[PDB]
RNA sequence: AGGUUCGAAGACGAUCAGAUACCGUCGUAGUUCCGACCAUAAACGAUGCCGACCGGCGAUGCGGCGGCGUUAUUCCCAUGACCCGCCGGGCAGCUUCCGGGAAACCAAAGUCUUUGGGUUCCGGGGGGAGUAUGGUUGCAAAGCUGAAACUUAAAGGAAUUGACGG
């Protein structure tokens, strides 16, 4: 995103402050240190928001130069992304793989999970650590989500980040299907998305019991 | 044959070639 | 390592000749202890006058009575 | 075959170690190769504690703890049961087992 | 990193790096104008002084050798030199 | 003890599951009556064990996903999880905790000095590492 | 009668993917064999190298099994390699053939020098490697044959070289080992870098962004 | 110590060669490492490069344009005369397609093409192909 | 190739990957073809034409297919020079 | 010289079919010190030395250079005890599809058919045999150097499966 209708908002700057984006671990990669601005007397490093927004952008691009929405496949093995995933394949007409990637998804062809993606996304380099793996035997490109201490083995378009917590991680998959949509046909680029940002959200099932039966006794007084 | 007792042996027989040959 | 130097032909060749001795080919082959001790003292064929007609048996796994003579 | 890096002994940068008897059968063992358990236990067993309390003239007495460090040659500490065979992969783990305290 | 600018490293790994494995070889230590107490001239002290030295005019001492840098005395201001 | 299912009765159970979930419904009864029908069981033992299992599943789904798939229960359960849909974001705090480095990070970006921004007293004392060895 | 499973292998059946070397260039695996026999239709001369019986110790005393290696290849500029092991002689045959065939690489041809017609030898030296067996194939001027041990000259002549002095070293009593060492020598050569390779490579699109409009309706 | 500046230049290129890096630094300069660079850069086989001149033996940084497969030594120099120089080729080059043996000539340091159109042999130094 | 007569004695002409030169073999599944989608300047959709990058197999296994990628985009102006 | 303990040899008591042993009780030489010999160990990292290059991470020992802070005393700094880093030299460790290797494994055992940085020692199927003989060293025990005849189709290394284990 080099272009001024591609430059980052204030509204944006905000809600990944909010999140949480900003923030990392306290272990530093040595192929994720050029992202990394510097390192607080917490010992939490800090991420260069200009730099997460570039590569932000940059996978945009790349996901948007597949014809068929479809041939790109979102996968998050973990609880804090199966509903972000979910939801960005709702919206952009991707394929999901929520929970479990089995392995031989695709190296074997036997099985009925086995399919022919285009391109990969992956929540966590750690987690997801066996779809990208086996990304390298079937010629497929990656982006992957991040961390200050992931591996980019196989990683192509990592985008700097916050995996671990789960607003951060709802805003990067808000964002990236916001700025897939934007840049195709679907967002005219002037009014704010319809979509609100805490759909992609994972919420605990501790509170997912409690909070919907607390807005009833809040609606009712 | 352990090979240490085996080495042990052989220093008999060889103290026993030394006596012979002494001994002419 | 092995030395490569421009002035180390003395020491090449004299290290090939010194270690040419550890190999059973050369070694009975210019010794001359194989030589003397070889019944045959180098010659292919040899005559000879049968002293008597032998038998020998086979090795462990076969059972035979091979036909010689002492000659 | 070398089973372990460390030939089975915590030396690296040493050329000798001296020497220590087993607490076992008195084996010399190399102090780096040996196994050591040092070992806190109660003067009083478990079932007598209270007899001892009870019986105490003091209102409140500590009953005090045998601070014994024992030095085993790997043999006595397999015979014991203190070291156990483990996998090739096991083998390479370092860290003390849990002492499942709860 | 592949691309390494190798020709034109930032300054800060530069000073970062040792002194002979800099890309061109630079001395850590320095030259600084030392002011003893109660005079008026100005000397010259190795920031590595391996010698006590001496204010000329006034009698104490000036820097105490250490194993890396002198050890300035109290109340002795120290100014470098042309950086 | 001992019933645990075998995978002959199991896997059957699903499977009719997953053609036939309309047809089929909470009463063991019935769902032995239509597992007459929908598919053929030599045995009488078998028909009414797997029916047994299929009320066991469908109770459990009822109220749950499970290993079993329905492409219905897949549709209905995405366009249900709408949101919690709140008032408003969480993420459109009036104050952000913002460390003093960080906002140096937003004003090299150009985007500091901002209303909704607050800067916080930076911790001193830079022990954050845990005490090495055991304890 | 062939019904294909995978994207690649729709896209060879109705006649989209032109040649064998579209798929080469960009480097996408072979996941059915039915792929390359369109493209090389009755070129393929089949050969079995050796049949060794496996054993594997059981309380049954032991059981074998055979495993099958098998060269195959159009004598043009195509060479493949498998190995099945299986209970059944016949059953491995036909699955070393099967593996031999997705396993198949292009073989470049160079010259030894003063390039006149076509090319006949290796376009430079190449080593393989497998197990202990070191296999260095080395260019030879035109008529010369192939000179090397009979595994590694069946494996040269269906690869299309037709001038090659090869040296080995190693173990190359071990068949399976002494083959693979000189198939991988055989697959480097374009991996190889030339000079008249300098040039800077142009783009086209990978046959699954081409016809991607067609595998939604079809492949669905 | 070190006896070769040449042989640890031309190893120093070829590890980060096959690292696949961009750069590679050659901490000891020579006269001879220049004309060896210069040759294989002439040819094609590197690009531009520098040389840091500090006061003592400079440095080179060398800019790798990903098409050397081979930059060895011979270290001991030997005499190589043009009725032997095909030996050398046969010996060294992968091939008589692309190669080339860079040795020393009393008309400069030059390859071996270059040295059999002039009529020179002298002392071999190294290849590259 | 190309002898001396003028034609192209090759069957094919391998790819090379677009950050360290070297030949994407055929059987080099780990490396890939990725495209990125450049926009325009008005409205910053996509336009139809893209830029296409090469990995091979080796850089995109040593971990730095990333860095190569956008150092690729940085060069051709897709990601800007403040980056 | 001194001999506390331990303890070759030895004795006795056990055990066993036997037990010249393993177990127990004594116990000589020795174990200790000084001097004079000997020059050998699985003297091991079973891994030459010097030099160059080629991943990451967290520690640790020494020295040095920086920096939030807590602590020691006093009136300030140093200066010590910690804390966060950097540099260099070390003992190492974890991880890695750098690469190697027969593999076990090794950031060296890598940079090797794409074979050459410098230079020592040293191996050539298994036995006979580290024997015979010669020379030399030693008070001796023995050390260093060191064959041949003859004999043999395997001996070995690493991994795999099984079988077995007091
Ligand atoms: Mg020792
Ligand atoms: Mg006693
Ligand atoms: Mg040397
Ligand atoms: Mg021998
Ligand atoms: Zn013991």
């Amino acid at each position: 995103g080099a272009l001024d209708v591609l430059q980052m908002k204030e509204e944006d700057v905000l809600k990944f402050l909010a999140a949480g984006t900003h923030l990392g671990g306290t272990n530093l990669d040595f192929q994720m240190e050029q992202y990394i601005y510097k390192r607080k007397s917490d010992g939490i490093y800090i991420i260069n928001l200009k730099r997460t927004w570039e590569k932000l952008l940059l996978a945009a691009r790349a996901i948007v130069a597949i014809e068929n929405p479809a041939d790109v496949s979102v996968i998050s093995s973990r609880n804090t992304g199966q509903r972000a995933v979910l939801k960005f394949a709702a919206a952009t007409g991707a394929t999901p793989i929520a929970g479990r990637f089995t392995p031989g998804t695709f190296t074997n062809q036997i099985q009925a999970a086995f399919r022919e993606p285009r391109l990969l996304v992956v929540t966590d380099p750690r987690a997801d650590h066996q779809p990208l793996t086996e990304a390298s035997y079937v010629n497929l490109p990656t982006i992957a989500l991040c961390n200050t201490d992931s591996p980019l083995r196989y990683v192509d378009i990592a985008i700097p980040c916050n995996n671990k917590g789960a607003h951060s991680v709802g805003l990067m998959w808000w964002m990236l299907a916001r700025e897939v949509l934007r840049m195709r046909g679907t967002i005219s680029r002037e009014h704010p998305w319809e979509v609100m940002p805490d759909l992609y959200f994972y919420r605990d099932p501790e509170e997912i019991e409690k909070e919907e039966q607390a807005a009833a006794e809040k609606a009712v007084t | 044959m352990r090979a240490k007792w085996r080495k042990k042996r052989m220093r008999r027989l060889k103290r026993k070639r030394r006596k012979m040959r002494q001994r002419s | 390592g092995k030395c490569r130097g421009l002035r180390t032909a003395r020491k090449l060749r004299s290290h090939r000749r010194d270690q040419k001795w550890h190999d059973k080919q050369y070694k009975k082959a210019h010794l001359g202890t194989a030589l003397k001790a070889n019944p045959f003292g180098g010659a292919s064929h040899a005559k000879g006058i049968v002293l008597e007609k032998v038998g020998v048996e086979a090795k462990q796994p076969n059972s035979a009575i091979r036909k010689c003579v002492r000659v | 075959t070398k089973k372990r890096r460390n030939n089975g002994r915590a030396k690296k940068g040493r050329g000798h170690v001296q020497p220590i008897r087993c607490t076992n059968c008195a084996r010399c063992v190399p102090k780096d190769k040996a196994i050591k358990k040092f070992v806190i236990r109660n003067i009083v067993e478990a079932a007598a504690v209270r007899d001892i309390s009870e019986a105490s003239v003091f209102d409140a007495y500590v009953l005090p703890k045998l601070y014994v460090k024992l030095h085993y040659c790997v043999s006595c500490a397999i015979h014991s049961k203190v070291v156990r065979n483990r996998s090739r992969e096991a083998r390479k783990d370092r860290t003390p087992p849990p002492r499942f305290r709860p | 990193p592949l691309a390494k600018d190798l020709l034109h490293p930032s300054p800060e790994e530069e000073k970062r790096k040792h002194k002979k494995k800099r890309l061109v070889q630079s001395p850590n230590s320095y030259f600084m104008d030392v002011k003893c107490p109660g005079c008026y001239k100005i000397t010259t002290v190795f920031s590595h002084a391996q010698t006590v030295v001496l204010c000329v005019g006034c009698s104490t001492v000036l820097c105490q050798p250490t194993g890396g840098k002198a050890r300035l005395t109290e109340g002795c201001s120290f100014r470098r030199k042309q950086h | 003890m001992g019933r645990v299912r075998t995978k002959t009765v199991k896997k059957a159970a699903r499977v009719i599951i997953e053609k036939y979930y309309t047809r089929l419904g909470n009463d063991f009864h019935t769902n032995k009556r239509v597992c007459e029908e929908i598919a053929i069981i030599p045995s009488k033992k078998l028909r009414n064990k797997i029916a047994g299992y299929v009320t066991h599943l469908m109770k459990r789904i009822q109220r749950g996903p499970v290993r079993g798939i329905s492409i219905k229960l897949q549709e209905e359960e995405r366009e249900r999880r709408d949101n919690y849909v709140p008032e408003v974001s969480a993420l459109d705090q009036e104050i952000i905790e913002v460390d003093p480095d960080t906002k140096e990070m937003l004003k090299l970006l150009d985007f500091g000095s901002l209303s909704n921004l607050q800067v916080t007293q930076p911790t001193v004392g830079m022990n954050f590492k845990t005490p090495r060895g055991p304890v | 009668e062939w019904m294909p499973v995978t994207k690649l292998g729709r896209l060879v059946k109705d006649m989209k993917i032109k040649s064998l070397e579209e798929i080469y260039l960009f480097s996408l695996p072979i996941k059915e064999s039915e792929i390359i026999d369109f493209f090389l239709g009755a070129s393929l001369k089949d050969e079995v190298l050796k049949i060794m019986p496996v054993q594997k110790q059981t309380r049954a005393g032991q059981r074998t099994r055979f495993k099958a290696f098998v060269a195959i290849g159009d004598y043009n500029g195509h060479v493949g390699l498998g190995v099945k092991c299986s209970k059944e002689v016949a059953t491995a045959i036909r699955g070393a053939i099967i593996l031999a065939k997705l396993s198949i690489v292009p073989v470049r041809r160079g010259y030894w020098g003063n390039k006149i017609g076509k090319p006949h030898t290796v376009p430079c030296k190449v080593t393989g490697r497998c197990g202990s067996v070191l296999v260095r194939l080395i260019p030879a001027p035109r008529g010369t044959g192939i000179v090397s041990a009979p595994v590694p000259k069946k494996l040269l002549m269906m690869a299309g070289i037709d001038d090659c002095y090869t040296s080995a070293r190693g173990c190359t009593a071990t068949l399976g080992n002494f083959a693979k060492a000189t198939f991988d020598a055989i697959s480097k050569t374009y991996s190889y870098l030339t000079p008249d390779l300098w040039k800077e490579t142009v783009f086209t699109k990978s046959p699954y962004q081409e016809f991607t409009d067609h595998l939604v309706k079809t492949h669905t | 110590v070190r006896m070769n500046v040449l042989a640890d230049a031309l190893k120093s290129i070829n590890n980060a060669e096959k690292r696949g890096k961009r750069q590679v630094l050659i901490r000891p300069c020579s006269k001879v490492i220049v004309r060896f660079l210069t040759v294989m850069m002439k040819h094609g086989y590197i690009g531009e490069f520098e040389i840091i001149d500090d006061h003592r033996a400079g440095k080179i940084v060398v800019n790798l344009t990903g098409r050397l497969n081979k930059c060895g030594v011979i270290s001991p120099r030997f005499d190589v005369q043009l009725k032997d120089l095909e030996k050398w080729q046969n010996n060294l080059l992968p091939s008589r397609q692309f190669g080339f043996i860079v040795l020393t000539t009393s008309a400069g340091i030059m390859d071996h093409e270059e040295a059999r159109r002039k009529h020179t042999g002298g002392k071999i130094l190294g290849f590259f192909f | 190739m190309q002898n001396d007569a003028g034609e192209f004695v090759d069957l094919y002409v391998p790819r090379k990957c677009s950050a360290s030169n070297r030949i994407i073999g055929a059987k080099d599944h780990a490396s890939i073809q990725m495209n990125v989608a450049e926009v325009d300047k008005v409205t910053g959709r996509f336009n139809g034409q893209f830029k296409t990058y090469a990995i091979c197999g080796a850089i995109r296994r040593m971990g730095e297919s990333d860095d190569s990628i956008l150092r690729l985009a940085k060069a051709d102006g897709i990601v800007s020079k403040n980056f």
